[PDB]
């Protein structure tokens, strides 16, 4: 299954990998057993060059696991600046709340990414 | 008619290294054992050789105290096998002395004092010396009370116990221990004498006007009325001859026998009659447990006199205090008042504090007013069992929980007993 | 009560326990080959507490050096006192442990803890009379802290009647911004409230602060943080390595500052903070207890004292300490718990530390210290929710019901310090 394939070299940064399946229709916006795409799992692990090719053909900056996590509270999370900063270039939702009440802002900002919760503050974060 | 002295854990081996440093003065021996020039056979051995040697064992799980004694300038006078000593030592925890590291010595501790009474042609007792605020004195002190109890089921045991202050405490957990050697005490002495660090400490600070004391203040006060109150063991007297005549004298109700002892005068050796000592034997200032007997009723009173005493002086003195109606004896109580006089006065110590004096009081007494001592460390003991603060450690090292609430009523008994005896 | 044996693990470990080998070595009067040059006698008195004499008449530390990793003990080795240390007692592996909590304690920790067993029995049935081990490590790594709580627990089962101290290097951002160290300190948390007596919280939270705030460096260098971590391990030790009673020993220590038996994570402020005039006895007794001063960043004055000791160093008086030990008491008299009678306790020690003549080292039990661990659970708490990494542990064997485990058990000790904060006479 192409969408799987994907979700896994998404997730462990195998760039090529990526674009051959993404060349064979592998489905961008496909999910795992709890509503992960492969945008989320690039975002979580860093993979920069992945998130952008993803956002470049169809991927959804918005979509939402069954917790509510969007991409951008993951990078956030995580503290993937550059990242970050691309999923609000392509209209990552700045005050997405997740099940637990949590925004991208409040996860940065207790895990200590200053930085990021400056940019999320100047997109307009609240 | 033999007396065993034995001394457990810091605070009882230094002050017996100022009990013994004072008796050997007081009977003319020196560090060496020998006496240039019967009654001072109660508490030294002779051996073939002249060495007058002290009827005491040391003992501690710890080497650091019993190293001093083995080095110092009594090296010479005691036997090595007087002096034992353990590698750990019990933590300020009554129940490591007790249980868990005690047990391991107690025995070697028994032979060692069974060799003391191999030696002697009539054993009549012992004295047992140790504070209750570590974990030596306090467990491994009321182990060695039970077994003697039975391997020596006919000798009198007076104890000579070291009571804590804040002012001299390095553990938070003293009123744990003290309240369980009390009960201790309670059921496995004759007798037991109060020294109050609280009491003793003031006075060193504002009669001896010494601004911190060292142990060695405290303790060398102590020894003067540790002299005094066994002088008649030690020699000729008519009061206090022998340690059973202490209970007799002093203890109407068997478990009632913590005794209020006092001293004068106490006056720093930097630059008064027999009225006035006897008086100031009275006074809260001059009492080793920290009370105002005023506020309580004697039960008895023994007054140990020493030197230039007359009789007639004596009684007038009494005379008056009576008339001033302020000191109160319980109406009808099997005991009371006793006085004694030995014609020797006190011995200067070498560097002592204490000033040389002509004359010279020390009382022991039974009175109610000590209560106060007990009531401050149950209210100590009260706070932190409410929630079990630090009850582990005394578990965990092979106590039942139970004998925290048995040492503690036993303890309410005594503060009831008081209560009605006033 | 005599030795102590040392084990020093991971790079945080090894490196916080060389310059803590290095100050009291100064304070001692060794020198790098091992010989003593000094004045007093107080300072051989208890060397034994943390050296062994070799034939020389040289003394050599009691210390284990342990890692996955050889690169920090090379350089402790090519540190200043690198010479000093039992070659033998080295143990390294080759591989690392990649900041992974279950590579330390599950896979490449297991397969080398034998070998440092091996060196840690040697020295403890060589001692006279054992009091205990230290341990020095980093909570937030994979080596110091997964390693170091192995070795923790296997120690434990061997020793059970010795006393087991620690001190824990707890993770912060400010410090090192790693996102899995809170996972790997909440893990270790676990492994400490069941398997050591005593733990000295070190928290770079705390060191950051200082080191921005009161010590206006910008950038604070790991150099400046184990500034002050040396100067705190030499005054929370000088009670067990110079002649004195108030908690002479790791078991006195332990049965005065610990009530109830989980509750052993000590908060430690000292005076003066210096970087890399002597202070008046009031001075020292108002910065000692001052947040600004802790090594743990949560405020004392956000809960209360079970119990403290102030261990003062240098030529001072009794008397004025015990006159500012009273006016700080009746000053703080809101931030000590009334049910536990004289629980704040004080001492001296004549022998002051290198370039002063005056100082303080104050070591309690505080509920206040709930708010570190709400911190690293909060962070804790975020990553585990999002499942952020977790196959990296469940990869090495180990259980995710592990994670709800150490979780669990360091809320509940939250949930207790509050309890006794609240609590009343
Ligand atoms: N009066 C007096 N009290 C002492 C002396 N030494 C210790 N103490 C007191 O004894 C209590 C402390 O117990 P220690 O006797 O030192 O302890 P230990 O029996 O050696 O038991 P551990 O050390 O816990 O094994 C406190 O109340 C001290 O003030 C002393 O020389 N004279
Ligand atoms: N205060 C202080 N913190 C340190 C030091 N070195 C590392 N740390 C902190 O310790 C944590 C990382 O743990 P390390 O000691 O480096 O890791 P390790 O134990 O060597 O384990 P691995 O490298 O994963 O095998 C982070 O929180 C760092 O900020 C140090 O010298 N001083
Ligand atoms: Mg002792
Ligand atoms: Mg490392």
């Amino acid at each position: 299954d192409l969408g799987k394939k994907l979700l896994e070299a998404a997730r462990a940064g195998q760039d090529d990998e990526v674009r051959i399946l993404m060349a064979n229709g592998a489905d961008v916006n496909a999910t795992d057993a709890s509503g992960l795409t492969p945008l989320h799992l690039a975002a979580t692990y860093g993979h920069l060059e992945i998130v952008e090719v993803l956002l470049k053909h169809g991927a959804d900056v918005n979509a939402i696991d069954i917790m509510g996590s969007t991409p951008l509270h993951l990078a956030a999370l995580i503290g993937h600046l550059e990242i970050v900063e691309v999923l609000l270039k392509h209209g990552a939702d700045v005050n997405a709340v997740d099940t637990w009440g949590d925004t991208p802002l409040h996860l940065a900002a207790i895990m200590g990414h200053l930085e990021i919760v400056e940019v999320l503050l100047k997109h307009g974060a609240d | 008619r033999e007396v065993i002295s034995i001394h457990v854990g810091q605070g009882g081996i230094q002050v017996g290294n100022a009990c013994w440093e004072l008796f050997c003065l007081e009977h003319g021996i020196q560090p060496d054992g020998q006496m240039p020039s019967d009654a001072f056979n109660t508490f030294f051995s002779e051996t073939g050789a002249g060495k007058h040697v002290p009827r005491a064992v040391f003992l501690d799980l710890e080497p650091t105290v019993i190293d001093e004694v083995r080095t110092g300038t009594y090296r010479q006078l005691f036997h090595p096998e007087q002096l034992i000593s353990g590698k750990e030592d019990a933590a300020n925890n009554f129940a490591r002395g007790h249980y868990t590291i005690g047990k391991e010595i107690v025995d070697l501790c028994l032979d060692r004092i069974r060799k003391l009474a191999d030696n002697c042609t009539g054993l009549q007792g012992f004295l047992v010396f140790n504070s209750v605020g570590g974990g030596t004195g306090s467990g491994l002190g009321s182990l060695l009370l039970e077994r003697l109890s039975v391997d020596y089921g006919k000798k009198s045991k007076l104890g000579f116990t070291i009571y804590p202050s804040p002012q001299v405490s390095t553990a938070v957990v003293e009123p744990y221990n003290s309240i369980l050697s009390t009960h201790s005490l309670l059921e496995h002495t004759d007798v037991a004498v109060m020294l109050d660090n609280e009491a003793i400490y003031d006075i060193c600070r504002r009669n001896l006007d010494i601004e911190r004391p060292t142990y060695t203040n405290l303790n060398r006060l102590i020894a003067q009325v540790i002299s005094s109150l066994t002088a008649s063991l030690r020699f000729d007297g008519a009061l206090n001859v022998d340690i059973t005549e202490f209970q007799t004298n002093l203890v109407p109700y068997p478990r009632i026998h913590f005794m209020l002892s006092s001293y004068a005068p106490i006056i720093s050796a930097e630059k008064l009659s027999v009225a006035e000592i006897t008086n100031s034997a009275f006074e809260p200032a001059n009492m080793m447990a920290k009370c105002d007997p005023r506020h309580g009723k004697y039960m008895a009173c023994s007054m140990m006199y020493r030197g230039d005493v007359v009789p007639k002086d004596v009684n007038a003195s009494i005379a008056t205090i009576k008339t001033k109606r302020t000191i109160q004896f319980v109406d009808w109580c099997p005991t009371g008042f006793k006085v004694g006089i030995n014609y020797q006065p006190p011995t200067v110590v070498p560097g002592g504090d204490l000033a040389k004096v002509m004359r010279a009081v020390c009382m022991i007494s039974n009175s109610t007013a000590i209560a106060e001592v007990f009531s401050r460390l149950d209210h100590k003991f009260d706070l932190m069992y409410a929630k079990r603060a630090f009850v582990h450690w005394y578990v965990g090292e092979g106590m039942e929980e139970g004998e925290f609430s048995e040492a503690r009523e036993d303890l309410a008994a005594l503060e009831k007993d008081y209560e009605e005896v006033g | 009560m005599r030795e102590i044996v040392h084990i020093q693990g991971g790079q945080c470990g090894n490196q916080i326990g060389a310059k803590f080998w290095e100050v009291i070595s100064d304070e001692h009067g060794i020198d790098p080959t091992g010989t003593y040059h000094g004045d007093s006698d107080l300072q051989l008195e208890r060397i034994n507490v943390y050296y062994n004499e070799a034939t020389g008449g040289r003394y050599v530390p009691r210390a284990i050096l342990m890692d996955l990793e050889p690169g920090t003990m090379d350089s402790v080795r090519a540190g200043p006192f690198g010479q000093l240390f039992r070659p033998d007692n080295f143990v390294f592996g080759q591989t690392g442990a990649g900041n992974n909590w279950a590579k330390g304690h599950y896979t490449e920790g297991a397969e080398l803890i034998d070998s440092v067993l091996d060196v840690v029995r040697k020295e403890a049935e060589g001692c006279d009379c054992l009091q205990g081990f230290q341990i020095t490590h980093s909570l937030g790594g994979g080596t110091g802290s997964g390693m170091g709580t192995l070795l923790i627990s296997k120690v434990r089962e061997e020793y059970p009647d010795r006393i087991m101290e620690t001190f824990s290097v707890v993770p912060s951002p400010k410090v090192s911004d790693t996102v899995v160290e809170p996972y790997n300190a909440t893990l270790s948390v676990h492994q400490l409230v069941e398997n050591a007596d005593e733990c000295m919280v070190i928290d770079n939270e705390a060191l950051y602060d200082i080191c921005f705030r009161t010590l206006k460096l910008t950038t604070p260098t790991y150099g400046d943080l184990n500034h002050l971590v040396s100067a705190a391990m030499s005054g929370v030790t000088c009670c067990l390595r110079f002649p004195g009673q108030l908690n002479s020993d790791l078991r006195k220590l332990a049965v005065n500052l610990i009530p109830f038996p989980r509750l052993h994570f000590f908060m430690i402020g000292f005076a003066p903070l210096t970087s890399r005039r002597a202070l008046t006895v009031p001075e020292l007794t108002q910065q000692m207890f001052d947040a600004k001063n802790m090594m743990c960043a949560a405020d004392p004055r956000h809960g209360r004292y079970l119990t403290a000791s102030a261990l003062f160093r240098g030529r001072m008086s009794t008397k004025e300490v015990d006159e500012q030990m009273l006016n700080v008491q009746n000053k703080n008299s809101s931030y000590f718990v009334e049910w536990i009678p004289n629980n704040i306790k004080s001492s001296i020690c004549d022998i002051p530390p290198k370039g002063l003549k005056m100082a303080v080292t104050f070591v309690g039990n505080s509920t206040a210290i709930q708010e570190m661990f709400k911190r690293v659970a909060e962070q804790f708490t975020a990553m585990f929710r999002r499942k952020a990494f977790l196959h990296w542990y469940t990869g090495e064997g180990m259980d995710e019901m592990e994670f709800t485990e150490a979780e669990s058990n360091m809320n509940d000790l939250v949930s207790e310090y509050q309890q006794y904060q609240d609590a009343t006479a």
